[PDB]
């Protein structure tokens, strides 16, 4: 029954340090107007316009 | 870094070349000596 | 080689039962030790485990009622009852038993737990 | 935990004849960690077999013992007057510990 079979494990660690991270997610894309004031946020910087 | 093959007879030419980047490190170590490997055997 | 169980005996409910469970050339200190009992008219049920490492597991019913103790020059192990109780008669089989074969069981001292 | 009906409780034998002794486990047990050991009350228990595969010492290495499941057993090829105890079956797990109440062999 159960008791008795190959259970496949996977343990995953992580730790902080001064170096930077990495698998930070796949993140999100919109790309929604191109004529209209907006929020662009384009990889980190802030701002509105046209 | 940069590649110029501008060099004629000889000597450290007059001119201007400024430098791109390549590539960045995210290696935090304490540096404090430096060595070249001129690896001709 | 040889191994005696010797301090048991017939002490009051509620106190501290002391027992060493004593072997002669065969190094059992970093040896699996089990402890097991027997009930007047009931059959052997094991109650304690010590290993070579930090780690103690006990029986689901007595748990924290039992301190267990290893000599560290001589293999001797140094056994504590704590907060008896009179239907905790039974007399105390002490074992090297290993997980392949769990051989070279002892006789055990008789003992008997009331007022 | 582990369920171990060992069979018969009551024994009619005489030396020097063919006995098949029996203990029921639980629920599909192996056998490789099982420990098959002999009692005699009021004195030293002894040792069978470790895994029911290769016999213990002490012994003259006659007794078939082994199983699968829930079917362990052990033949002994010829009785002797000498093993008039009782036999105790059980099995390991490394985490969790069960005993098994032995089977009185008497005439």
């Amino acid at each position: 029954g159960v008791g008795h079979q190959p259970y496949r494990v996977v343990v995953l660690s992580f730790e902080l340090l001064h170096a930077p991270a990495t698998v930070c997610g796949p993140k999100k894309s919109t790309n929604l107007v191109k004529n209209k004031c907006v929020n662009f946020n384009f990889n980190g910087l802030t701002g509105t316009g046209v | 870094s940069k590649h110029t093959p501008i060099n004629l007879g000889r000597d450290l030419p007059q001119g201007f070349s400024a430098l791109e980047p390549l590539v960045d490190l995210p290696i935090g170590i304490n540096i404090t000596r430096f060595q070249t490997l001129l690896a001709l055997h | 080689v040889q191994l005696v169980q010797s301090g048991g005996g017939l002490v009051q409910p509620g106190g501290s039962l002391r027992l060493s469970c004593a072997a002669s050339g065969i190094t059992v200190s970093a040896n699996y030790m089990n402890w097991v009992r027997q009930a007047p008219g009931k059959g052997l049920e094991w109650v304690s485990l010590i290993y070579a490492g930090g780690s103690t597991f006990y029986a689901d019913s007595v748990k924290g009622r039992f301190t267990i103790s290893r000599h560290n020059s001589n293999n001797t192990l140094y056994l504590q009852m704590n907060s008896l109780r009179p239907e905790d008669t039974a007399m105390y089989y002490c074992a090297r038993d290993l997980l392949e074969a769990g051989g070279m069981d002892v006789w055990g001292q008789g003992t008997a737990v009331t007022v | 935990e582990l369920v171990l009906t060992q069979s018969p409780g009551t024994l009619s034998l005489s030396p020097g004849e063919r006995a098949t002794l029996s203990c029921r486990a639980s629920l599909s047990v192996s056998s490789n960690f099982l420990a098959w050991y002999q009692q005699k009350p009021g004195q030293a228990p002894r040792l069978l077999v470790y895994g029911a595969s290769s016999r213990a010492t002490d012994i003259p290495d006659r007794i078939s013992g082994s199983g699968s499941g829930t079917d362990f057993t052990l033949n002994i090829s010829r009785l002797e007057p000498e093993d008039f105890a009782v036999y105790y079956c059980q099995y390991s797990d490394g985490s969790s510990w069960t005993f098994g109440q032995g089977t009185r062999l008497e005439i």
